[PDB]
């Protein structure tokens, strides 16, 4: 009824916001793990001679 | 904007990061770069009923990152399982790939099959009949693409776009 | 009231699991990166 | 009851909670990359979840949204550094950013043991932890000096 349409909306809002917190964690960490190691590496890399 | 999350699926090197470039950004690279456990992208698509988001993720085909899929997979909206029409591993295991879709999401889950690298129709060992035969057996979309070409490319995220829930 | 008390049970049951879901998440990742580039860095300091 | 451990690289945040979970220590540097997390027991049921942050530049920006859901954030310095003590003022900052009054605070000169190195008093650790109003303690993680003071006078301090 009206109790239940209002919970889905609140549960639907904290499930909306949480994935968008947690979808930008993962990516920064995606991006941050690569940044770091690929430096690492890049250097090790430049090491031909 | 309603926000809906596309995971993408397949083996080695089939073109899953390709297509996903090919589409965000109308460019393609011959040089490869495995992708690294999974990529997330973003884009949005201002369809004539409403606008949606698609969250991309693009997941690796390196067998050492397998372990890593299933969790998107779970929270994904659409699974697109990619093949390479030049490789007949590749087309044989979408089959599995497709089992572990239905297995995290059942029913509830938009599935496109596609057979990538049309361009190197001389290397092809999989014939398009046997693409198409094998997405009706587990009724799933099917579509073939060249991300090199810029073939059906955007063909394959409108009919991905179009049977998102409403 | 008797309302909110529900309608925050399950709140709070939501939001603990997507907690746990999503940590799973970012530690599994970390440690398949990890694990990954460090054989890299492995390989190039073995030469 | 969520607690973050933040400070600058090599400061001993990670030595502390492994002192304090595991009673072990390890004198090999493994720097911490993005964020870790654990949990534990220690008179009442005390329920610990804490999050071991990296003190590499490059993970820095992952660091934010854990203080904000953290009702503790431990500080951590070097008492060899003065350049790690003198950040803690920043991090402080950010915690108050997220948080503002509504969080306990505990400013950690870490690293007792090494005397000889000391670079910092502990008359300046409890003059700036008086200055930023926080708690403030020095601890050995090798020795495990004052380590299970840390979590018992923080743990005290939860609503
Ligand atoms: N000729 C041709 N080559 C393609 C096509 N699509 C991708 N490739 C090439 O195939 C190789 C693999 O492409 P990727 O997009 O990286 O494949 P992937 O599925 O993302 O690979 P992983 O992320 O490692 O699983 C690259 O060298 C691409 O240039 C295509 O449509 N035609
Ligand atoms: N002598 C002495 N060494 C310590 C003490 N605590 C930590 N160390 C050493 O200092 C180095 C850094 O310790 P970590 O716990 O990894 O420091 P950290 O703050 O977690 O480092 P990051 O995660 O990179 O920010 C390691 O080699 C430890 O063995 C201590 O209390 N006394
Ligand atoms: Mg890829
Ligand atoms: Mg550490």
């Amino acid at each position: 009824g009206a109790m239940e349409q209002w919970c889905s909306e609140r549960l639907d809002n904290q499930k909306e916001l949480m994935e968008e917190l947690y979808e930008e964690k993962l990516k920064i960490l995606k991006e941050s793990l690569t940044t770091f190691y690929q430096e690492q590496i890049q250097e090790r890399d430049e090491k031909i001679e | 904007l309603r926000k809906f999350k596309l995971v993408f699926l397949g083996e080695q090197s089939v073109g899953k990061t390709s297509l996903i470039t090919r589409f965000m950004y109308d460019s393609f690279d011959n040089t490869y770069q495995a992708t690294i456990g999974i990529d997330f992208l973003s884009k949005t698509m201002y369809l004539e009923d409403r606008t949606v988001r698609l969250q991309l993720w693009d997941t690796a085909g390196l067998e050492r990152f397998r372990s890593l899929i299933p969790s998107y997979i779970r929270d994904s909206t659409v699974a697109v399982v990619v093949y390479d029409i030049t490789n007949v591993n590749s087309f044989q295991q979408t089959t599995k790939w497709i089992d572990d879709v239905r297995t995290e999401r059942g029913s509830d889950v938009i599935i496109m099959l596609v057979g990538n690298k049309t361009d190197l129709a001389d290397k092809r060992q999989v014939s398009i009949e046997e693409g198409e035969r094998k997405a009706k057996e587990l009724n799933v979309m099917f579509i073939e693409t060249s991300a090199k070409a810029g073939y059906n490319v955007k063909q394959l995220f409108r009919r991905v776009a179009a049977a998102l829930p409403g």
